[PDB]
RNA sequence: UUUCGGGGGUACUCGAGUGGCGAACGGGUGAGUAACACGUGGGUGAUCUGCCCUGCACUUUGGGAUAAGCCUGGGAAACUGGGUCUAAUACCGAAUACACCCUGCUGGUCGCAUGGCCUGGUAGGGGAAAGCUUUUGCGGUGUGGGAUGGGCCCGCGGCCUAUCAGCUUGUUGGUGGGGUGAUGGCCUACCAAGGCGACGACGGGUAGCCGGCCUGAGAGGGUGACCGGCCACACUGGGACUGAGAUACGGCCCAGACUCCUACGGGAGGCAGCAGUGGGGAAUAUUGCACAAUGGGCGCAAGCCUGAUGCAGCGACGCCGC
């Protein structure tokens, strides 16, 4: 009955969560079969990463993702693609990029100037 | 825990001036105590003990922090002597001080303890803040109506800014570019005694 | 025994206890007729002794109280001691 | 859709037995014997070779290996107590 | 409906009782062990595997019994004797299977040898089932293949000690039987009398092992804190049933020490689980809050449990900042 997981990584105050796909017997942290994903709750955009291929691998072999990796499954797409009714939707929204430091100093400096 | 005991007597003991502008120092070098006169046996451990003693009561900075710094250079594929110069110059009230802004380190620290400075628009509020390569400083209106921090900006006619730092505009709005080289540091004391006592 | 379900666990283990020793005990009594039959020597009272002793083994790995192998190789053994002796 | 009643699966290769060559040197009991295998390795510490020879119990089932006589052996599962290895050729005599 | 004692149906709901799944998961400790226990690398032509995924054919019929409920006895007690009574997916015959399992006959490849594979073919015999629901439906039987979970064997590595020189009789090897899932002196009967030993057998002392940590430039030396992976144990010593799976911690039977209740007839126990009490010493804590997130167990779902966990309090015990 292997089923996907999520473990507790990281410090008290900033959860961070591995995508692993082991046996549901085993701990929450114990040995892991495979990595293929990532979820970092603490960032407001929610940064996402599933490895495509395997995850669809392991669905068509047969593991059973819990609740939250369901939904995770759902929203990245996977989900979509390996039942086929919708097709493969991406709706994640990709993390806000950090404009360059490069130009933020030289904005400035031809202010200053 | 900062020094809160007087400045002179340090200066006086290790003979040689750190603030640079101590009267009491040219006016009596020798050091204090009843018997300040006598002589003193060469040691070569005495003289590195000095070298380091000088160096971080004129840098008012905390002697764990400072062995810290001198592993972090020591591992630190560059060579010991300025890599520490160089890590321990990135002080944040060390280069408001050689800014200009500050007539005294004390004054900087005290200053950026109270939380008179901005960085990438971010409050911070730290003496041993780490600067890295290619950042930026700013300051905030509060500070500039400060009395202290005007009184300080027209009148800075202090020692000229070194070359890493350098000031552009009215609102002390200070600047990092690359790593100092030793001689254009030019720094007083030598940190060759300092490696070899840590090195014993 | 301290939780109702331990007692009700106990009490199910009992009944169905004596259920599964009442069906190996009738097995191995089957076994003990063939193993009589076969020291006294017959053939044809033996072929269908021993047709008999093959049903209820199947019967036994069929119903799980037995292993399907062990009834196997139990059959097997069978065959092999009717065709040597 | 109909698939088939059979569906064959991935053909795994054979895997490969540890091969020994030695001399043996007793077979008076019956259709078994027992060879010397000899092996040299370096010392941990010092590293001064050092040989060694370790006692091994074959399979046989015509004793045709007489005392002295360099035969090859290879592993094989177990048949007896602290016996799992069994006689594949004769290469010299004497 | 009512007299506010209460009389019927409703299944929304459910005390107790049968029936499924779980309870071997999770959590704790390091007494025993110098050993295939652990690391490393293979073999399994000698193996098993519920729940899961995906294919194949199906899923006929008849019958007995019981808890529960009611009456009743012992007795403070637990629990128990006797009478009456009832339903199911609880229990038991029979319908076929020919993808499954043996027996006798008969061909191709490999070698790694018995022999394996080629589902080789051939004649005989035998092997099973349960419905509820009207909704994002789950179940019942045998078989092909996946992934997980396991079981057994083997090369090499890792403390001190001859003020410890012979040890062993299922001990060494072979045949006929039993044995389990599996090969095997695993067990039994009969044969041969061997096997291991100064490249340290048999004895005596100490200790769970590993990824690691400390120190050291390097070799090397000490150590097994937390975290993570294996092994053993549950007051001490024996045994077995169930199960796909058992050292079965809060499952069962027996032998020992201790404690408790008692109407003197007779009964109950295992904090090395979370907090806490007595003693030891130099010393190591609060009889705290929640399922808010992750995991696990049950149910179609809503839903229920979780001292796992997530947090709080106490200790300058350590690191870091002011
Ligand atoms: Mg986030
Ligand atoms: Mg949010
Ligand atoms: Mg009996
Ligand atoms: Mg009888
Ligand atoms: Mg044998
Ligand atoms: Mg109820
Ligand atoms: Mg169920
Ligand atoms: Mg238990
Ligand atoms: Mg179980
Ligand atoms: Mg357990
Ligand atoms: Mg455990
Ligand atoms: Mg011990
Ligand atoms: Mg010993
Ligand atoms: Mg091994
Ligand atoms: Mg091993
Ligand atoms: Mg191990
Ligand atoms: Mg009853
Ligand atoms: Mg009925
Ligand atoms: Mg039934
Ligand atoms: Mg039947
Ligand atoms: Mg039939
Ligand atoms: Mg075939
Ligand atoms: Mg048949
Ligand atoms: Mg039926
Ligand atoms: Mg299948
Ligand atoms: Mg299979
Ligand atoms: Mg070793
Ligand atoms: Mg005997
Ligand atoms: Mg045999
Ligand atoms: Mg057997
Ligand atoms: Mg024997
Ligand atoms: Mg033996
Ligand atoms: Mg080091
Ligand atoms: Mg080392
Ligand atoms: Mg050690
Ligand atoms: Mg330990
Ligand atoms: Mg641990
Ligand atoms: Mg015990
Ligand atoms: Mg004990
Ligand atoms: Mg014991
Ligand atoms: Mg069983
Ligand atoms: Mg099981
Ligand atoms: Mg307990
Ligand atoms: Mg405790
Ligand atoms: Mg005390
Ligand atoms: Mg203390
Ligand atoms: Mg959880
Ligand atoms: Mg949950
Ligand atoms: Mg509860
Ligand atoms: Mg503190
Ligand atoms: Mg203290």
């Amino acid at each position: 009955a292997v089923k996907i997981k999520l473990t507790r990584l990281g410090k008290i105050r900033n959860p961070q969560y591995r995508i692993i796909v082991a046996d549901a017997r085993t701990r929450r942290d114990g040995r892991a079969i495979e990595v293929i994903g990532r979820y970092h709750p603490k960032e407001e955009p929610s940064l996402i990463q599933i490895d495509s291929e395997r995850a669809q691998y392991w669905l068509g072999v047969g593991a059973q993702p819990t609740e939250p990796v369901l939904a995770l499954l759902k929203i990245t797409g996977d989900w979509q693609k390996f039942k086929g009714l919708p097709g493969a939707e991406g709706t994640l929204k990709v993390k806000e990029p950090k404009p360059s430091k490069l130009d933020l100093f030289n904005a400035a400096l031809a202010e200053a100037e | 825990a900062r020094y809160t005991g007087p400045a002179t007597r340090k200066s006086r003991r290790l003979g040689v001036d750190l603030v640079g502008g101590d009267q009491s120092f040219e006016k009596r070098p020798y050091p204090p105590g009843q018997h300040g006169r006598a002589r003193i046996k060469e040691s070569e451990y005495r003289q590195q003990l000095q070298e380091k003693q000088k160096a971080r009561f004129s840098y008012g900075v905390m002697e764990k922090q400072f062995r810290r710094y001198y592993e972090e250079a020591n591992r630190q594929p560059g060579k010991t002597g300025d890599n520490l110069l160089r890590i321990l110059e990135s002080r944040l009230d060390n280069v408001v001080y050689r800014a200009g802004l500050a007539r005294t380190r004390r004054m900087a620290r005290q200053l950026v303890s109270h939380g008179h400075f901005l960085v990438n628009g971010v409050k911070v509020d730290i003496p041993s803040y780490r600067v890295s390569q290619y950042d930026i400083i700013d300051v905030k209106e509060k500070s500039l109506n400060t009395l202290p921090f005007q009184i300080a900006r027209e009148t800075a006619g202090e020692r000229p800014i070194p070359s890493w730092l350098q000031v552009v505009g009215e609102r002390q709005r200070i600047l990092v570019h690359q790593l100092p080289e030793r001689a254009q540091i030019d720094v007083p004391l030598t940190e060759q005694l300092i490696v070899e006592l840590y090195s014993k | 025994a301290n939780i109702k379900s331990q007692i009700k666990r106990i009490r199910t283990n009992e009944r169905r206890r004596l259920r599964n020793q009442s069906v190996k005990s009738s097995l191995r009594t089957a076994i003990r007729g063939f193993r009589e039959a076969v020291d006294a020597g017959d053939k044809d009272k033996a072929s269908e002794l021993l047709h008999a002793t093959s049903r209820k083994l199947d019967k036994a790995a069929s119903k799980g109280v037995i292993h399907p192998n062990q009834a196997a190789n139990k059959k097997s053994a069978l065959a092999l001691a009717l065709n040597k002796l | 859709q109909k698939g088939p009643k059979y569906t064959p699966a991935a053909e795994k290769p054979r895997g490969r037995r540890k091969t020994a060559i030695g001399y043996v040197v007793s077979d008076k009991m019956q259709k078994t014997i027992v060879v010397e295998l000899e092996d040299r390795k370096s010392h941990p510490l010092y590293g001064k070779i050092i040989r060694t020879t370790k006692k091994v119990k074959a399979h046989d089932e015509n004793g045709e290996a007489g005392i002295g006589d360099r035969v090859s052996l290879m592993e094989t599962r177990p048949l007896s107590a602290t016996k799992r290895w069994r006689l594949v050729e004769i290469l010299e005599k004497a």
